[PDB]
């Protein structure tokens, strides 16, 4: 499934990432447009053999297991499949546990060099949410 | 601290009946409101996660609804083993917080917590939390505990990089560290008072894995 930003918006909030873990809703849409542009389906392959799966891009060394990487962890304890849904539900479950970290949304390269120290209201601006 | 009012607080009910169980909180959460049931001292078990979201192995006949501040746990005809303590916890917000809880009346991977049972007042408690068949570094760690009157609390949890969370009621007093060569982690809780009387739990932060839990009370003696 794409997106449009304020359906995802939309969606996002009622997912609960309105201020999770201290974090407004902007950055969440934000993250999502630069790194899948709003498609749930989107999968991108990395030198390492590792793969980001779905509307954040989430990776497989670390978070989901895909049966295809090397030192894989699985540390949300699911295929990374369920991260393909058009339901966005396993995405959010898995960015609320990689947020719980210290890192916060650090762990996401687009979202560090794109959204981090901008204007992410932005981003649920225009929006009836 | 987000305060979570569970009501009603005991529910006496006959089976087939059905029942349902408020849970309201101090400030919005969004989605984030989890559902345990706790029987009379073994670990809470979690029943719905995210306010409506399913958990595998649960009955169909929970199920959770609500947003915002308004949250609902709904049984569709209870069944007799369904007594015990019921539970709602905030994770939309460091520290974590449990509801108040609802006394409900009927008319792969091993956690393992070791320590004292006694300590005197002053010292320093140490436990250690063994993990069976997964390695320490593939989680989230989280302690937990439960005070005599059934008041549950969270204690704290260490994450992929290493950074701690500590509930700001302990004041400094709680470490948490981990041993991946023994596949262990711990906790040290310092100048302990007869208020640290408390059953302490080892589960990992998704809520799924729990130890059986430990008593420990602090005396004089």
């Amino acid at each position: 499934k794409v997106f449009g930003r304020c359906e995802l918006a939309a969606a996002m909030k009622r997912h609960g990432l309105d201020n999770y873990r201290g974090y407004s809703l902007g950055n969440w849409v934000c993250a999502a447009k630069f790194e899948s542009n709003f498609n749930t389906q989107a999968t991108n392959r990395n030198t390492d053999g590792s793969t980001d799966y779905g509307i954040l891009q989430i990776n497989s060394r670390w978070w989901c297991n895909d049966g295809r990487t090397p030192g894989s962890r699985n540390l949300c304890n699911i295929p990374c499949s369920a991260l393909l849904s058009s339901d966005i539900t396993a995405s959010v479950n898995c960015a609320k546990k990689i947020v719980s970290d210290g890192n916060g949304m650090n762990a996401w390269v687009a979202w560090r060099n794109r959204c981090k120290g901008t204007d992410v209201q932005a981003w649920i601006r225009g929006c009836r949410l | 601290d987000i305060v979570l009012t569970q009501s009603p607080a005991t529910l006496s009910v006959t089976p087939g009946n059905s029942v349902s169980l408020s849970c309201r909180a101090s400030q919005s959460i969004g989605n984030n409101l989890h559902w345990y049931q706790q029987k009379s001292h073994e670990s809470p078990r979690l029943l719905i996660k995210y306010a409506s979201q399913s958990i595998s192995g649960i009955p169909s006949r929970f199920s959770g609804s609500g947003s915002g501040t308004d949250f609902t746990l709904s049984i569709n005809s209870v069944e007799t083993e369904d007594f015990g303590m019921y539970f709602c916890q905030q994770s939309n917000s460091w520290p974590y917080t449990f509801g108040g809880g609802t006394k409900l009346e009927i008319t792969d991977i091993q956690l393992q917590e070791s320590g004292p049972s006694l300590v005197k007042p002053s010292q320093t408690l140490s436990l250690t939390c063994s993990v069976t068949g997964d390695s320490i570094t593939s989680d989230y760690w989280s302690w937990i505990r439960k005070f005599p009157g059934n008041r549950l609390e969270y204690m704290g949890y260490v994450s992929y990089s290493g950074s701690t969370y500590y509930n700001p009621s302990l004041k400094s007093r709680i470490s948490i560290t981990r041993d991946t060569s023994k596949n262990q982690y711990y906790l040290d809780l310092n100048s302990v008072t007869t208020e640290d009387t408390a059953t302490y739990y080892c589960a990992n932060w998704d809520g799924d894995y729990w130890g059986q839990g430990t008593l420990v009370t602090v005396s004089a003696a």
